């Protein structure tokens, strides 16, 4: 198509945060009539843009996949236009590829969302059908309350989103939080992306720090960027993009020199720590030149023997700083001693060579002419969070930041990446056992197993193994649900219970789409995204914002922490009918008509008077935020924590944390830890004896998580038919594989397929496989296998290719091109 | 009236055109720059003698910075924010920012005269509300 | 919205017939570039009209779901619109609101058809991912093999399509009928709407009379018409708008007249026999007045007792042939013994009142005052067809039929309304036995089952039966598949075999898209419908035309003829290799490159020197048509059998069978055949005593079928969320039940699910559910029972219904006022 | 430009209006007949205090012949294939030979003044190539 329709001068305007990664930039949607439309001149448009001539590059970012007409309960029509903020401090009005198809993304009766779920399902025993809300919640809670009343809220199953943005924030994990804790009161709940109730950040939060401790500023600020199991192009773009290349480019050291005229800043520089050659890496020799990058292209688990290697180095040249050592840690002598290896060791451990070794600590932790350290910003992702031993490689790395102070100053930092947004507030977790809850399904415990706006069967670790279990249990379920006839909802929920003690499970969505979990469910809910209900959540340098409601949900689909305050009155209503005094009071407190109530009954109770305990990250200051106060704050929000509100400054935040050097342990002080080097885990070991590819695994730029919204539209589908694997090219030739040919990857715990997409910059016995995905899912092969807290190391299996045969489609409509920008 | 008037504009004639040797030309305006090359090898609706002549807007479909046609990949490259288009499967986006593939120039292929005519546009040139302004 | 882009006047234009009912109206399909349009003057557009001011009515149907923009491989974009052919004798211009939709069933990327099947999908144990035809032949081909070669063609199951049109005619049911009788050779085969390989109609047949024995002409010359199991308004549209109405308004008393110049021709009237009062009826009374409509309105299952009362009556009253009775039919005196029925009994049986019964044969037999019989034209379809004891019924009714010589003359005939087109060219079926398929699968049987362009999960009787046993099965297979890790494709076939030992079933699916057979399915095959391929059919007056490929299927679906043609050569090849040339020379004959080859192999052949057995609808005068003749006929095509053909007047046909009274007997006489009434069948009456409703099933006037394309669009998804249950207004104020309200319809066979949709017009304790459906199956709860030829009695059952609950966005978005027009 | 320019045709004032009797006007050209009516019961969409009036083409979607409204049912009834539209449910197909909802006129009611004014209409108008000739 080759127009689009302006949003007239005084079209509806409201904010929204990106539905999907970390960064959280900022957008606008204008909102208008179908058969209205703004004009050319600059005066007559809602985006003061001259459209009477062609617009200079950089003047604006829009395209037709960033509009479309929405159709609303009433009837009405209108159009809708998601556009990038040009004043948003995260962003400066960027989009990346995936932001940018919100509006396409949307819900509409003929578009990308039409396949939105929008009334409740029922599987029948042997078909799908509609069902009513209220029957839905008679036979949920029917069957929650018959576990609780014989087995106990250990019955009781959860798989649930701990996350912000969308499919999360600070509203829905307070209202699924307060149900699962506080009212049924089950510690059977697993997170969705790992599979206990646990923390991917143990290691450096009980070491006093953290893991968002900075403000983007500081990225803007440092001498060195270290990018470590990170690919930051693609997995957090205009971070990298508005805020580190501005750095690497020189535009932003006249900052840098304001903020400290007494210290040498030399050209920033920037230092990869991933096995594999990434868009990343290319993209910043593209920018910084290859003298000013360093990858240290380590062997895959080897992180650990890195930082090791690494903090006895500066420890053993001095290149660290001792009265902060002294006065603001502990540890510090312990961890010298536990953590010594020499750089010969660890470039043996590593591969990583002893020049590039000391090269990198020269750069990052010797002391500039002028006396300071280096400012050098630590940033982590999955590579390490889902690598080898999280809590292991968290305390090596985080005792060599500690010693060098990367914590606490401007232009540093260790922090994460982040992969969502963030937006939790929570009661405690309401057990002291950290329970592998996918191992627990498995062997065949539970009733009833919730998947709460996530997809395990695309994204658990040893994937395979749960789809079989679970599918096997649901079909248990779905032959004694057949036999029934004319059965009352009571009825059903004993015919259910019974097959539950026959080896089944009772299996509910509450998704947007139906997904591969319709495969298994017997029951699913309909949910409501941003921008069909208010929704708040914080960004990585803890930017809180409100994305505001600007349409209705499809059908009868729900905000989630309005579906827990449904399924909380239906049980509260039972146990009251059934006489239950005790049991009903558990229920209280979701009295809730919006969203809002969520959010005043969580984030702003936290630490108040009369309030129960609540885990959050606004903290006791979080009732100063209010939707009416952030919708003033604009897309900039503020940082958390708050410190002050009054009328005429607005919201004031916290740019930097620690910058006291009082950390968040007993004693203020940051606690060094010990990081022991044991090679990589033995389940890990025997796959990599017995088979020949390293099976890394993750993002890529174009397609977000599962794929939920990129399955339905047609763009995505023609680029990534199938999930890719890229492969050296020798090993190619060796298999006989090319660009489109299909390949089946497989180990012990899997087997799952792939189209094969050569690579020069991959490594000879390595590959990289698209995680999550709707048409062959990664995770099959991963292993069992996690650390001590049952974080998983998702990038750690090996396994062997075998062809299956050229899918001439493939050829000749996907490009098999290379992805790092030359 | 539904479609907008695009121009009829004269390129070249195909036996013009060397193998993986881009011209520059605009259309459908002297603001909007657009590159022919003829491939060298047939690809799905290339024109001329052997069915690999195509043409792009070379406007990136992100935020609108012009991009190079890069002659060893057969793709155009921005440096702004690293989006590059695949020329042999019509502006596919191999890895990049933008939501919207690189804008195809529809030429004719006359075989009477030899001449390679633009006729019009498939997908929306950045900067503009409608491609014909 | 508000505006369509018209057709250039040099757009290029093809034929299409309609890809749905047997009426098999006439379209013309316009394609044009994407950036084209014509002008809005009359000569400047390809439809010859004015669109600078407003057309008059009935100039034009066309509508924006008319209108399409499709994307061909080459990457180009056309418009297309899709629009009926005024010219065409069969529509003259008319569209109903099925074939009105085409353009939008089209595929492209965006639309209604994005679903489609684009690639061979696997299940490959946990998983639906792609896989390549080549690895999809090697499978199902290999499959194949080992069964033959071990149990031979017994273990080989499949339940094809035998019709027209879309999913079917001359090129499809050849490729597929000699793949699976010449080539395969297996008996385990039954049809898309029956569980055996039969006919519907085989006691017509014996008696001399095929089923489509007159034209749609001589609809308007009846005098009277009888509707007999028939809804035609709703399920044959056009035949009853173009053809039926004006005869009921007069407008073809001249036509008869002229032909008949000492006739009298007195105004026409109507006599629908059918349990429920339909739109039909409705429509007739509306057209014709309360005093020229009589609808015999009897009870489920008495059609025996009708006819037989009905043939009894005109009998004594000597309103019947006796000279055409003498000299060209056998076994009447036997027949008024065997079927003898008084009025008083008949209208005790089927509750009709002995007035109306007498009025019935009074307008229909008793001879004009000119002295000629009644023209009546007697059409039945699936009220009968699935009725109680199909052969019995039309024993009963060809007697009443054919004692008043009302065949072979003009403006009678006894005939079906036909469902599907017709387009059957097949090799003889290669067993003795009629074999239950549904059944031998349910108790085990096969190894392999194929559902080819078909959907028996929607659509068998006893549903719920078949389907738990296919899940069940089906889920052994993918079990088995799970333990695999880089397994051949012989490995893994030999995995499959041993699965089926246990108690599995290897489940294929040949179609245009997933539907609920992927719940079940290993495999699914991409298929392309007409426009996407050349297509021959023929309507339900014998009318057969070429539909014109227009376009490209999606990705790499092909024609059915293709894929079956695929499958024979992948086994050709595989016995070959195996040395074995005997098995190989049964996989000859299916070196085709496109579809005409299959048109040339089959239709094309039948009955010509050297040729196999060929039992075909075109016969041994088939060969005269070829695609270039039936192209220069445009949609007029040429009625079967084809008579002659020359350069200078092109195909000539055949209007109406056995004019000359010789029928289709060894003697050349129409054999008269006993009817005895037995009452309802055992199985059939235990569910009546046990339940209160008749479970009164069929079709709605805007849902196609198993709604494989519906079920994409949001107006019939907004019309129709789920099936709906047509109910008596004072049983649902018993039930406490109201418009859009949620039902469960149960019995001993099954359990299923409704909307409930009161209408005045249905009799109390009966009811009627749409049949076929995506959301509430209504085949779950008919019954096994079967006639002696193995057609089911469909449309007897009866059931029990209970209230779930309000569905309130049913209530708010569902209209459920009167399909009956008054 | 995207948009037709539809006129602004004042109907008559809301008050004005009685319970289910309908109101005929041409919109948005005297070529095309259209009914205003108000239902007496809230239906989305509707206008009006009390959010109860609706307007429409009546211009069958089949063919073109002119639909009649029925007061005891409020549907619009084309008696030359039989299909019926649900003036309650914004011209859904009760049952018919149409492809098209029956298309909505688009009322703006206004408080101060008490008017009612056609603004567009929702849905293609029968007869024609865009709804504003
Ligand atoms: N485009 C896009 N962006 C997203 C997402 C998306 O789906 N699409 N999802 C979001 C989410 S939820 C998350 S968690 C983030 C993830 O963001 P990242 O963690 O940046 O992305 P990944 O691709 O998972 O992995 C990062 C790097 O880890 C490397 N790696 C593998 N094994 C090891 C190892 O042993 N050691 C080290 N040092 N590195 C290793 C890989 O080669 C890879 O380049 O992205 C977020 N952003
Ligand atoms: N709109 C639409 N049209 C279609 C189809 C579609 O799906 N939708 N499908 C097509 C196909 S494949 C077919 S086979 C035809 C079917 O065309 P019809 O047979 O005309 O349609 P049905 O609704 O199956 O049944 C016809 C009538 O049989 C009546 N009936 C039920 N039991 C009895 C009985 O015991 N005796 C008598 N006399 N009548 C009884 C029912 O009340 C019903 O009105 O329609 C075709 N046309
Ligand atoms: S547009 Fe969205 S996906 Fe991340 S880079 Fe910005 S928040
Ligand atoms: S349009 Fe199609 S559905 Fe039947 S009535 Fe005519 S063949
Ligand atoms: S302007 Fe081209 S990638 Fe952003
Ligand atoms: S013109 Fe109205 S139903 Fe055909
Ligand atoms: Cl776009
Ligand atoms: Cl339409
Ligand atoms: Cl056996
Ligand atoms: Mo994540
Ligand atoms: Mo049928
Ligand atoms: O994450
Ligand atoms: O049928």
């Amino acid at each position: 198509n080759d127009r689009i329709t302006l949003p007239p001068a005084n079209a509806q305007r409201t904010n929204m945060t990106c539905h999907f990664c970390i960064v959280g930039c900022g957008y606008h949607v204008y909102k208008w009539p179908e058969l209205q439309e703004g004009g050319r001149a600059p005066e007559q448009n809602a985006l003061g843009l001259d459209f009477r001539k062609q617009l200079p590059p950089l003047a604006v970012t829009l395209t037709p996949a960033m509009t479309n007409v929405v159709t609303e309960h009433n009837g009405r029509r209108y159009n809708i236009m998601v556009v990038p903020d040009k004043a948003c401090v995260v962003n400066s009005g960027l989009s990346s590829t995936r932001g940018g198809k919100m509006a396409s993304y949307m819900y509409t009766p003929t578009g990308d969302g039409k396949q939105r779920l929008k009334a409740p399902r029922l599987y029948a025993a042997d078909q799908w059908v509609d069902t009513t809300w209220d029957h839905a919640m008679a036979l949920y809670a029917g069957l929650i309350k018959k576990t609780l009343d014989k087995d106990g809220p250990q019955g009781v199953f959860f798989s649930c989103f701990d996350h912000g943005g969308a499919g999360g924030g600070f509203e829905n994990t307070w209202g699924t939080g307060k149900l699962m804790f506080s009212a049924i009161q089950t510690p059977m709940v697993r997170i969705h992306n790992r599979p206990a109730y646990n923390s991917e950040c143990h290691a450096t939060r009980e070491m006093g720090i953290g893991e968002l401790n900075n403000a983007y500023e500081d990225a803007q600020l440092a001498d060195v960027i270290w990018s470590i199991g990170n690919n930051p192009y693609e997995s957090q773009t205009n971070y990298f993009l508005n805020h580190w290349l501005p750095n690497l480019q020189g535009a932003t050291t006249s900052k840098k020199k304001e903020r400290f005229p007494n210290e040498n800043f030399p050209q920033a520089r920037i230092i990869f720590v991933d096995p594999r050659e990434t868009p990343s890496v290319a993209i910043a020799r593209h920018v910084a030149g290859n003298d000013r990058v360093l990858h240290l292209a380590i062997e895959p688990g080897t992180d650990t023997a890195l930082f090791n290697g690494l903090f006895t180095y500066v420890v053993e040249q001095g290149w660290i700083d001792k009265p902060f050592i002294e006065a603001h840690t502990k540890g510090f002598d312990d961890a010298v001693k536990t953590n010594r290896l020499s750089l010969d060791e660890c470039s043996n451990i590593t591969g990583v060579p002893v020049d590039m070794l000391k090269r990198a600590a020269e750069w990052s932790y010797k002391p500039k002419a002028s006396g300071q350290a280096p400012r050098t910003m630590h940033a982590y992702e999955k590579g390490i969070i889902w690598g080898n031993d999280n809590y292991v490689i968290q305390s090596a790395l985080l005792d060599l930041v500690i010693a060098t102070h990367n914590v606490g100053r401007r232009g540093t930092g260790c922090v994460r990446m982040g992969g969502h947004q963030e937006g939790y507030t929570r009661p405690p977790y309401p057990g002291d056992k950290k329970i592998y809850i996918d191992q627990e399904l498995i062997k065949g415990k539970g009733r009833i197993m919730t998947w709460w706006g996530c997809n395990n069967f695309q994204t658990s670790n040893n994937a395979q193994a749960l789809r079989e279990a679970i599918l096997q249990r649901s079909a248990i379920v779905k032959q004694a649900m057949q036999k029934a006839r004319g059965a009352t909802t009571e009825e059903m929920v004993d015919v259910i219970y019974e097959a539950t003690q026959n080896g089944g499970l009772f299996v509910t969505s509450i998704n947007l789409y139906p997904t591969k979990l319709a495969e298994a469910a017997h029951l699913m809910l309909p949910a409501a995204h941003p921008g069909e209900m208010n929704l708040t959540s914080m960004n990585g340098e803890r930017r809180i914002r409100l994305s505001e409601k600007f349409m209705d949900p499809p059908g009868t689909a729900m905000a989630d922490c309005l579906i827990a305050a449904r399924i909380a009155n239906a049980l509260r209503d039972m146990y009251q009918k059934d006489g239950k005094a005790e049991m009903a009071a558990q229920f209280e407190g979701f009295d809730w008509k919006t969203e809002e109530d969520a959010f005043n009954d969580g984030f702003r109770r936290a630490g108040q008077p009369g309030a129960p305990a609540i885990d959050s990250q606004g903290g006791s200051t979080g009732h100063l935020v209010t939707y009416d106060r952030l919708r003033k704050s604009g897309n900039n929000g503020v940082q958390l924590p708050v410190v002050s509100w009054d009328e005429s400054k607005g919201l004031v935040g916290t740019e930097m944390l620690y910058t006291e050097g009082k950390f968040d342990t007993d004693d203020g002080k940051a606690h060094f830890k010990p990081a022991p080097w044991n090679g990589l885990p033995a389940t890990v070991q025997q796959q990599k004896d017995k088979y020949r590819f390293w099976l890394n695994n993750g993002r890529n730029n174009e397609v977000w998580q599962t794929a939920y919204h990129d399955q339905y539209n047609s763009l995505m589908q023609e680029r990534y038919p199938m999930a890719y694997i890229e492969m050296n090219p020798d090993d190619c030739k060796q298999l006989d594989v090319t660009g489109g040919d299909i390949v089946e990857v497989y180990n012990d715990f899997g087997s799952t397929f792939a189209m094969v997409y050569p690579v020069a910059e991959i490594k000879r016995g390595q590959t990289f496989m698209l995680f999550g995905y709707v048409n062959g899912i990664q995770g099959d092969v991963t292993t069992d296998w996690t650390d001590r807290n049952i974080i998983p190391y998702y990038k750690g299996t090996w396994g062997d290719i075998r062809k299956v045969g050229s899918m001439e489609e493939f050829k000749r409509t996907v490009s098999f091109k290379s992805r790092r920008f030359a | 009236r539904t479609t907008l008037q695009y121009p009829a504009t004269q390129v070249s004639v195909a036996k013009n055109l060397k193998a993986n040797e881009p011209v520059s030309f605009t259309y459908p305006d002297t603001s909007s720059p657009c590159v022919a090359v003829k491939l060298g090898s047939p690809v799905p609706g290339g024109v001329g003698p052997n069915n690999d002549i195509v043409a792009y807007s070379v406007l990136c479909t992100h935020m609108g910075c012009p991009t190079s046609y890069d002659k060893s990949s057969k793709t155009f490259k921005c440096p702004c924010h690293f989006t590059e288009f695949d020329a042999e499967k019509a502006g596919q986006m191999i890895c990049g920012q933008a939501t919207e593939n690189l804008p195809r120039v529809l030429l004719r292929y006359d075989e009477a005269s030899d001449a390679l005519t633009a006729v019009g546009v498939d997908g929306l040139i950045y900067g503009r509300q409608a491609n014909v302004i």
